[PDB]
């Protein structure tokens, strides 16, 4: 049993964030609440609210005003809607399978989705500017050769990269981002890789930003 | 329900932390780990028992108003945050987590990567030097860059340093120049200084 939420992006504030969750592996049906829980950065976790595939909800009391959480059987998913936002309800959004409170064994959260993060903004979404990072004798230590990608001026997080869509692994490195004064982030990803196939092998970074909807694949060339 | 913020251990030795509430031991408790940028993975249920996958090494107790998850030869991928969660017939609490830290590790050099501005982002008129820094330990660097010898006191960013999948601390730091900047000096250091020693990296307009 897997869980997978939609993808990162940004809401205004007033505005109403929106998730789902789409169940693989087990059926929505199953005797389980189907939960929301939150984090905003360096917080701790959150729980938002719960349903279960009757219908029945419970929702955290602080929050039950702009909560409404729902379900898809269709789908095999559900979903989470926190309507009037502000800067506090920023933060990494988690779907949780929970496990109903046995009186021998308790209850659990298993599994978690992986986290999106929503970000509370006015500001508007802004891709990437991807810019290659080539290899040379200044980056090279004998038998290896770093090369990289340059991830410029985006907002709002996350970025994530790969290289050779994913055929490419090892000596892989991507580093977390600043954030400028502009209000926009920039990150970069180097990969080490032999230096004597420079001149052979193909190296493309592929740089994902889903807040808006955003890829880019980059060739980087010695 | 409450949690120490942080805690550290050396490495190979065990680490334990508490969660402590009133009554807690009538309550079933889980512990959660979430490593840095992951989702958290449950641990320990009914204060005792380990779900299918986690190892031996981790243990948890549950007695009076302290439940203690406990882990025996703590290493450096052990490093998270640890929250407690405790159940009643009626409802849950989370614990507000606590920080593993493990102290000890060998001392490692940063590795530091320099790139000049590509020719591409010159033609979309900017310049941007790219200064990333790998393998150190511990995590704490001090970055200063130069231009022909003198302190480039502004236009610098520079990340806080953090936890690389092998345990040692990564960081990058950024010089931004317009197209005119970077080529009206002859070279451009980034030196990164750790643990009293440095490591310079140079490039040059001239290539």
């Amino acid at each position: 049993v897997q869980l997978q939420e939609s993808g990162p992006g940004l809401v205004k504030p007033s505005g109403t964030v929106s998730l789902t969750c789409a169940v693989s592996g087990g059926s929505i049906s199953s005797s389980y609440w189907w939960s929301w829980v939150r984090q905003p950065p360096g917080k701790g976790l959150e729980w938002i609210g719960e349903i279960y595939h009757s219908g029945n909800t419970n929702y955290n009391p602080s929050l039950k005003s702009r909560v409404t959480i729902s379900v898809d059987k269709s789908k095999n998913l559900f979903s989470l809607k926190l309507s009037s936002v502000t800067a506090a309800d920023t933060a990494v959004y988690y779907c949780a399978r929970v496990a109903l409170f046995d009186i021998l064994t308790g209850g659990w959260f298993d599994p978690w989705g992986q986290g999106t993060l929503v970000t509370v903004s006015s500001a508007g979404t802004k891709g990437p500017s991807v810019f290659p990072l080539a290899p040379s004798s200044k980056s090279t230590s004998g038998g290896t050769a770093a090369l990289g990608c340059l991830v410029k001026d985006y907002f709002p997080e996350p970025v994530t990269v790969s290289w050779n869509s994913g055929a490419l692994t090892s000596g892989v490195h991507t580093f977390p981002a600043v954030l400028q004064s502009s209000g926009l982030y920039s990150l970069s990803s180097v990969v080490t890789v032999p230096s004597s196939s420079l001149g052979t092998q193909t190296y493309i970074c592929n740089v994902n930003h889903k807040p808006s909807n955003t890829k880019v694949d980059k060739r980087v060339e010695p | 329900l409450t949690q120490p913020p942080s805690v550290s251990v050396s490495p190979g030795q065990t680490v334990n932390i508490t969660c402590s509430g009133d009554t807690l031991g009538d309550k079933y408790v889980c512990w959660y780990q979430q490593k840095p940028g992951q989702s958290p993975v449950l641990v320990i249920y009914q204060d005792t028992k380990r779900p299918s996958g986690i190892p031996e090494r981790f243990s948890g107790s549950n007695s009076g108003d302290t439940a203690t998850l406990t882990v025996s030869g703590t290493q450096a991928m052990d490093e998270a945050d640890y929250y407690c969660q405790a159940w009643d017939s009626s409802s849950f609490v989370f614990g507000t987590g606590t920080k593993v830290t493990v102290l000890r590790q060998p001392k490692a050099n940063p590795t530091v990567t320099l790139f000049p501005p590509s020719s591409e982002e010159l033609q979309a008129n900017k310049a941007t030097l790219v200064c990333l820094i790998s393998d150190f330990y511990p995590g704490a660097v001090t970055v200063a860059w130069k231009a022909d010898g003198s302190p480039v006191k502004a236009g610098v960013e520079t990340t806080k340093p953090s936890k690389q999948s092998n345990n040692k601390y990564a960081a990058s730091s950024y010089l931004s120049l317009t197209p005119e900047q970077w080529k009206s000096h002859r070279s451009y250091s980034c030196q990164v200084t750790h643990e009293g020693s440095t490591v310079e990296k140079t490039v040059a307009p001239t290539e």
